[PDB]
C-alpha cells in the first residue's frame, strides 16, 4: 500500500523539492544577515575588529596577519579546460 | 503659493543630520567593501574586481556629493533671513538653491526630507524656475555635483587606479590592464 | 502621584535602565575576549572573528548606552527641578492668600 | 506554504525597509540628543570638562 | 510595457546571492565526484570512469558560467543607473542584456529568479530584441559562455586528461587511450 501512495518517483521529487527549499531558505538567511551587519555597520569598525584579532594573536604567539585577507587537482582542471 | 518658512528650516535641519549619518555608514560600508576586492584579487578574479570596484567608486562618489549638499543646506540654515526676507532669489543663494531642487530628484529615496526641501524652494521661487532647475537649464547648477551624481560609468583608467592602490595597501599581487595604462 | 512625578519616575527608571544596559555591554565584552583566547589557541580562526566582531560591538554598544543614560539623567535632573519648584510655587501661593 | 507567503522579493523588501526605519530611529535619537545638550548647556560649561 | 525598475533590482540582486551559493555548493560536489571516479579507476571500471567524467566536466564548464552570469548582474547592479535612465539600449549594456537573456532559458531551472530578470530586460527593451537574443541573432552574446553551457559531450582527449589528472591525485593507477591519445 504504502509503496504505492509513495511510489520511488513521487519520492524522487520529494526529495529534489525538499533540497531546493533549502537552498532557498540558505539564500533568505544570507540576505538577512547582510541585512543585520549593514544595519549595525557603525557598530563594529572594520579596523577595530583587525586590531583586536592582531592583539589576541600576538597574546598568542601566533604569527598570522590579522589585517591582510587570510586544491591543486582543481587548478590543474582548470587549466585543462582552457587548454582545450 | 504653499510656502511656510518653518516647513524650510526644519526640513533643512533634518537633511543635514540625515547625510551626516549617510556619510559615515557609508564611509565605514566602504571599508568593508574594499577588503572583499582584495579577497578578489587574491583568489585572481581581477575581471569580477573591476566590477566591483565600480560600485566603490560610486558609492564614494556619492559621499563626496552628499557632503556639498550638508554645506547648502547649512548655507541656506545661515542665511535664512534673506530667504523669509526678500521675494526675489539673492544672487549669493543661487547656486545653493538650484543645486538642491536639482538633486532632490536624484536622492530623494535615500533622503526622504530633500523631496520636501526642494518642494518648499519651489513654493518660495516660482514653480518655472523650479523646472529651469531640474534640467540646469538655468545655468547655475554646482558642476562638480553633478558630475559626482552622474549615471555614467567610472573612466576605466580610475578603475585600475582604484585596483592598483587597494593591491598595495593589502599586499596582494595585482598586475593592471596594460590596454588601459596605455591611456593614461 | 501627580502627573509630572509619574514622568519624572518614568525617566529616572530608564536612565537606570540604559545604565545597567551598558554594564551588561562591559561584561559581555570581557566573556568575549575571553573566547577570542581560546579560539586562536585552538586554531579556530573563523570563531576567532565571530568573537572578536562580537567584543567590539558590545564595546561600543556599552558607549552608546552609556551615552544616553547620561542624557536621560539630565532630563530628569531638569524635570525633578520643575516637580519641585511647582510645589514650592503652590505653596508660596496659598500663604499669599492664607494671609491676605 | 511559508516561502509563498514570504517570498525572497517580499523579504528584500522588509529587510530594506527595517533597515532604513533604523536610520530614522537615529536621526531622531540624534536631535534628542542634541536638545538635552543645548538646554542643559550651562550646567557643563566646556572649560569645565576640558 | 511592465517594466518595473525595483523588480529589475531586486531580482539582479537575488540572482547573484543565488548564483555564489550554487558555485559553491557545485564546487564542493565535484570534490565528492572526484574520489569516486578514483574509486571505478581503482576497481579497473575505467570506461565507467570516462562516463562519470562527463559529468564533472559538465558541472565544472556550469561553474564556470555561472560565475559570468553573477558578473553581468554586478555590471547591470553597477551601472544601474543608465538602465533606468535612457529608453535605448547603451553599447556598454548590450553584452551583459543579451547574454542574461540567453541564459535565462537555460539556467531557469536551478536560478528561478533569472526567468523574472530576462522578463523585465524583454519588458525594458522590445519583445522582439528579447527573441534576437534567445537565438543570438542579435550576434551580441558572449561566446565563451555559450561555449560552456552547451549541449555536447566534451572532446574525448578532455575525457582523458581528466582521468589522467584524477589518477595522479589519488595515486591510482591508469593507462589512457592510445587511440584519443594520438589525436593530441
Amino acid at each position: 500500500a504504502t509503496l504505492k501512495t509513495m511510489n520511488l518517483e513521487k519520492i524522487s521529487a520529494l526529495m529534489d523539492k525538499f533540497e531546493h527549499q533549502f537552498e532557498t531558505l540558505d539564500v533568505q538567511t544570507q540576505q538577512m544577515e547582510d541585512t543585520v551587519s549593514s544595519t549595525t555597520t557603525l557598530t563594529t569598525p572594520q579596523n577595530q575588529v583587525d586590531m583586536l584579532l592582531q592583539e589576541m594573536a600576538d597574546e598568542a604567539g601566533l604569527d598570522l596577519n590579522m589585517e591582510l585577507p587570510q586544491d591543486e587537482l582543481s587548478q590543474r582542471l582548470a587549466r585543462l579546460r582552457d587548454q582545450v | 503659493s504653499g510656502f511656510k518658512a518653518e516647513r524650510l528650516r526644519v526640513n533643512l535641519r533634518l537633511v543635514i543630520n540625515r547625510l551626516k549619518l549617510l556619510e559615515k555608514k557609508k564611509t565605514e560600508l566602504a571599508q568593508k567593501a574594499r577588503k572583499e576586492i582584495a579577497d578578489y584579487l587574491a583568489a585572481g578574479k581581477d575581471e569580477r574586481a573591476r566590477i566591483r570596484v565600480e560600485h566603490i567608486i560610486r558609492e564614494d562618489y556619492l559621499v563626496e556629493a552628499m557632503e556639498i549638499l550638508e554645506l547648502y543646506c547649512d548655507l541656506l540654515l545661515a542665511r535664512f533671513g534673506l530667504i523669509q526676507s526678500m521675494k526675489e532669489l539673492d544672487s549669493g543663494l543661487a547656486e545653493s538653491v538650484s543645486t538642491l531642487i536639482w538633486a532632490a530628484p536624484r536622492l530623494q529615496s535615500e533622503v526622504a526630507e530633500l523631496k520636501i526641501v526642494a518642494d518648499q524652494l519651489c513654493a518660495k521661487y516660482s514653480k518655472e524656475y523650479g523646472k529651469l532647475c531640474r534640467t540646469n537649464q538655468i545655468g547655475t547648477v554646482n558642476d562638480r555635483l553633478m558630475h559626482k551624481l552622474s549615471v555614467e560609468a567610472p573612466p576605466k583608467i580610475l578603475v585600475e587606479r582604484y585596483l592598483i592602490e587597494i593591491a598595495k595597501n593589502y599586499n596582494v599581487p595585482y598586475e593592471p590592464d596594460s590596454v588601459v595604462m596605455a591611456e593614461a | 502621584m501627580s502627573n509630572m512625578e509619574k514622568h519624572l519616575f518614568n525617566l529616572k527608571f530608564a536612565a537606570k535602565e540604559l545604565s545597567r544596559s551598558a554594564k551588561k555591554c562591559d561584561k559581555e565584552e570581557k566573556a568575549e575576549k575571553a573566547k577570542i583566547k581560546k579560539a586562536i589557541q585552538k586554531g579556530n580562526m573563523e570563531v576567532a572573528r565571530i568573537h572578536a566582531e562580537n567584543a567590539i560591538r558590545q564595546k561600543n554598544q556599552a558607549v552608546n548606552f552609556l551615552r544616553m543614560s547620561a542624557r536621560v539623567d539630565a532630563v530628569a535632573a531638569r524635570v525633578q527641578t520643575a516637580v519641585t519648584m511647582g510645589k514650592v510655587t503652590k505653596s508660596m501661593a496659598g500663604v499669599v492668600k492664607s494671609m491676605d
